[PDB]
RNA sequence: AUCCUUAUGCACGGGAAAUACGCAUAUCAGUGAGGAUUCGUCCGAGAUUGUGUUUUUGCUGGUUGAAAUAAUUAUAA
């Protein structure tokens, strides 16, 4: 129905050269590590303050 | 920002925000009656249904009596113009016309009615000739296939031209008398500035102003318009008297706009454009249902049947009757005579399902036919083109603009649409005649939206591009003879509508020199200079740089007349030869700068093939050309 | 509105009949031979074999010819004016009729 | 368009695409429009120069009126006039 | 207060499978379903029936012969 966000794709280290949908993939190659680098330690961090 | 959306609606293929009616005035003011007139204007208003003008109107008309002065009114446009426009054509008749004696005095006074284009000229001078029959007064065209001679004008009383052929008229020096006879200068749509006719309006301004100081009795200056931001700066372009300047905004409009917006989430085309289609559907649905009669415009008018075509499998496969389930055997009778017997666009079937089409590229008569036919209501949807808000005044309930990206050949790319279009295009609405209030409605990709918001609040000053015509306004100014240098052009550039919105916000038109020459004196002449060299170049004028001194050439002279653009007026200079042949001259013909918004098409492409083949003067060019349409258009 | 509900519930016609009668000029419609024309069988396809008549136009020539001899189409050609197409031989037809072809013909000639 | 049906003959109205024509470098169209690129074919002018002899008759011919001559004619096709005009008092043999 | 054991839920992460995952106004089932064995006995949890999906479930992205350029009006007669 629309009233949350659709998802985008989640990143990881083995899904960082297979994920096309978000640009820069390739273009913007070390722009695109720290998408995909800060996205999991993103996950992770939410994950730290989740059980803190 | 957060008044005008009162309520939003979240739907799984667009964001759907729906902005409330606008407020209802508030009355400091008496409604002012038609029987508070003297003993002629009684008849200013034949019918009179109110017995009271309307909101907008009485202030501003009993202000135009007392005061003569450069007047301006941005307004909704409710109808509410076309009265007061009549009313102070009645004083000037006054003025120049006795209370006792009933003998109208007709040399002594002339009128004109600016109306940007031929249609609307037309039923404005209809409407002139009806309110005006009783003094005895010709009311006729002067404007374009109007075709009217050496004499008629001096016959006319009133006039009712388009500003082109207005600005051709009043350019040639044979005329200045008549020039000098009319009294009354009426600008309707001033708001046209913003586009590149509008320079053709600050143009005239200028003319009036500051060509004609041997005779030297100014005309009165009525600007009418749709409201507008910078009114003040308008003013301080014309003359305009503080007292005479009405701003009034939409709460004063005889039926509140309800405004609403369908983002779309979508990106690719493929379903970016089913989304659209699926929302326009989803509009359809809700309005019919409760007996609305609906516009839907489109880009382009190839779009426009295709999408009817989706609206009748679609629509239809929904349920077919409830569109007519009224009076069907009258709508098979009527739609029949209308659909079968002129149309020949494959738009017979569209007509014959009740929803119907309007554009650019459908005949005259079949054009004709589908305004009435949806006057009358046979017809529930009407998809167009911007043709009908630009051109005609027939409101319908519900208004929807499908799309953002128009294709314009100015910059060769598909940019947003326009304000001063997307405005004009919600002005048709509920009819202020009959029902309550309008729907607009706008289908739109989300990421535009913010911008369409502001943009539609009327927040936008009317934009000056003067910067194109410039060359070709100073050009036939020289032709005239009223300027011999360059100080005497920078004095006709003040008064020019540019100068106005320099001095408002330098930085924004790229004025280099800001803090220095507060009046611009340097920009000015640095502005005339710049033209001075390409006209220069183009034989159009004499011109020398350090002693300054003007004059008008034979080819300047020519561009003056025929009021042909500066870019056509080169083009001719090279293109035209001494050895040049009758199939040079029409290619030169179509490499005139007027055809440069005019290509091909798919729908034109097979009878261009059949002529080509036959055609008598041969094409140096080929069909996928616009030049070699042109010339064996020419030719037919 | 009313009228539409209410619907839902000379000299030069005889130069037409003229025309529709004597065949050998009506047989070309086909001067144009080959060449390529520019632009359910009802009031004309502007283009084709024009019967107006029934106001019908055939695209093919045995469609045109054949209708022509169907009764129906000469069933209209009949209630337009009269009914010669259906119109003994006590001699003085072959007598004044042939003699009025061996002398309409040498005036022919 | 004339069809033949079995054992018939019918004039028979077609559709689709039997539009595909050739006509390239012939008839009016191409020889037309080449036909204005001729002035340009007297920038450069130039005969084998034959010995100059005073025993017969000598032709002086103007640039104009050849140049026009050209004008009119055509690429392909052979145009024609005939050319007229009287012996000076300077030369007898000179013909102008 | 620190550390540790079991279970549950929450989730980061890492895998494997979906021929499997279920549901039931159904029947029975530790008051013993269902199986093993060296013949002494041992293990103890689902089984029966019907039914849904199951070369899959919900969404996205790209490529593509799958397909989709507004209006207007100006001459001297
Ligand atoms: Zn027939």
């Amino acid at each position: 129905l629309g009233l949350l966000p659709k998802p985008e794709p989640k990143v990881k280290l083995s899904n960082m050269m297979s994920v096309f949908e978000n640009d820069q993939n390739i273009t913007d190659p070390t722009a695109w590590e720290k998408v995909v680098k800060d996205q999991v330690d993103l996950r992770k961090r939410k994950h730290l303050e989740e059980n803190e | 920002s957060l008044p005008e959306g009162s309520f939003k609606r979240v739907k799984p293929q667009y964001d759907e925000i729906h902005i409330p009616a606008p407020s209802k005035p508030v009355i400091d003011y008496e409604l002012k009656e038609i029987t508070s007139l003297p003993d002629w204007c009684q008849e200013a208003f034949p019918s009179s249904e109110t017995t009271s003008l309307n909101p907008i109107q009485s202030k501003v008309f009993h202000a135009a009596f007392e005061g003569d002065s450069n007047m301006l009114i941005c307004a909704p446009t409710g109808s509410g113009k076309t009265n007061i426009a009549l009313l102070t054509v009645l004083k000037a008749l006054s003025h120049h016309y006795n209370p006792k004696t009933k003998k109208l005095n007709l040399s002594a006074f002339k009128i004109v009615y600016i109306a940007p284009l031929k249609a609307l000229v037309q039923e404005q001078v209809r409407e002139f000739q009806r309110r005006l029959a009783f003094l005895g007064i010709k009311v006729a065209e002067l404007t374009g296939d109007s075709r009217l001679s050496r004499k008629q004008i001096d016959e006319t009383q009133v006039l009712v031209s388009t500003p082109e052929k207005w600005d051709i008229t009043t350019r040639n020096s044979n005329n200045l008398a008549i020039v000098e006879l009319v009294r009354l200068l009426i600008i309707d749509e001033i708001h046209l500035l913003h586009d590149d006719r509008g320079p053709v309006l600050e143009s005239i301004v200028a003319r009036t102003f500051w060509a004609s100081k041997y005779g030297q009795e100014y005309p009165r200056i009525i600007g009418l318009s749709a409201t507008l931001p910078n009114y003040e700066d308008v003013g301080r372009f014309l003359r305009v008297p503080k007292e005479g300047l009405f701003y009034f905004d939409s709460s004063f409009r005889p039926c509140p706009l309800s405004q609403q917006f369908c983002g779309i989430k979508e990106r690719n085309s493929l379903k970016k454009l089913k989304a659209m289609n699926d929302a326009c559907y989803e509009k359809v649905l809700e309005s019919i249902n409760e007996g609305n009669q609906i516009i839907v415009f489109v880009h382009s008018r190839k779009e426009t049947s295709r999408t009817a075509t989706w609206l009748k499998n679609k629509f239809a496969e929904e349920n077919i009757t409830h569109k007519l389930t009224k009076n069907d055997a009258g709508s098979k009778q009527i739609l029949k005579t209308e659909a079968a017997n002129v149309l020949d666009p494959s738009l017979r079937k569209l007509i014959e399902s009740g929803i119907g089409t309007h554009h650019a590229g459908l005949t005259r008569s079949d054009r004709s036919l589908s305004e009435d036919l949806f006057a009358d209501g046979l017809l529930q949807v009407l998809v167009c083109t911007a043709t009908l808000a630009w051109g005609v005044n027939l409101p319908a309930h519900t208004v929807i603009i499908k799309g953002t990206d128009v294709y314009s050949p100015e910059k060769g790319s598909w940019e947003q649409l326009s304000p001063q279009d997307v405005l004009q295009m919600l002005g048709r609405a509920g009819r202020p005649r009959y029902d309550t209030f309008g729907e607009g409605i706008i289908i739109t990709d989300q990421s535009n939206v913010q911008y369409y918001l502001s943009v539609l609040n009327q927040q936008l000053p009317i934009e000056s591009q003067f910067v194109s015509k410039l060359v070709d306004n100073l050009n036939a100014e020289v032709v005239a003879g009223n300027i011999k240098c360059r100080n005497d052009a920078v004095n006709w550039l003040a008064y020019t509508y540019l100068y106005v919105r320099m001095l408002a916000s330098p930085m924004l038109y790229k004025v280099p020199d800001i803090s220095s020459d507060g009046q611009l004196k340097k920009f000015r002449e640095s502005l005339v200079h710049s033209a001075l060299c390409i006209l220069k170049e183009q034989e159009l004028v004499l011109y020398d740089a350090e002693n300054d001194v003007i004059e008008a050439t034979d080819l300047g002279n020519i561009a003056s007349s025929f009021y042909i653009n500066h870019a056509s007026m080169d083009v001719y200079n090279r293109e035209l030869d001494e050895h040049t042949t009758q199939i040079d001259l029409f290619r030169i013909f179509s490499m005139s700068e007027e055809f440069k918004y005019v290509s091909v098409r798919y729908e034109e492409k097979r009878e261009l093939k059949q002529l080509l083949e036959k055609a008598p003067i041969p094409i140096r060019e080929d069909i996928d050309d616009p030049l070699a349409k042109v010339n064996v258009l020419l030719q037919s | 509105r009313e009228e539409y509900a209410e619907q839902a519930r000379p000299i030069e016609l005889q130069a037409l009949k003229s025309k529709y009668t004597n065949y050998d000029h009506l047989i070309k419609g086909s001067l144009k031979d080959l060449n390529k024309r520019k632009l359910s069988f009802k009031r004309g396809k502007k283009f084709g074999f024009y019967c107006d008549i029934c106001n019908l136009t055939f695209k093919d020539t045995l469609q045109y010819i054949d209708h022509l001899n169907h009764k129906v189409h000469a069933i209209k050609f009949e209630n337009l004016f009269d009914e010669p197409l259906i119109i003994d031989v006590p001699q003085e037809e072959f007598e004044l009729c042939y003699h009025n072809l061996i002398k309409d013909f040498v005036e022919v000639r | 368009t004339i069809n033949a049906q079995g054992e018939e003959i019918v004039v028979v109205a077609s559709a689709d695409y039997e539009s595909q024509t050739f006509s390239s470098k012939n008839e009016w169209r191409k020889s037309a429009i080449a036909n204005t690129l001729l002035y340009l074919r007297l920038k450069n002018i130039y005969v084998s120069a034959d010995d100059f002899v005073e025993e017969q008759n000598v032709y002086v011919l103007p640039k104009n009126l050849l140049k026009k001559f050209i004008e009119i004619s055509d690429v392909k096709i052979q145009v024609a006039a005939f050319i007229y005009g009287m012996s000076a008092k300077d030369h007898p043999k000179v013909k102008e």
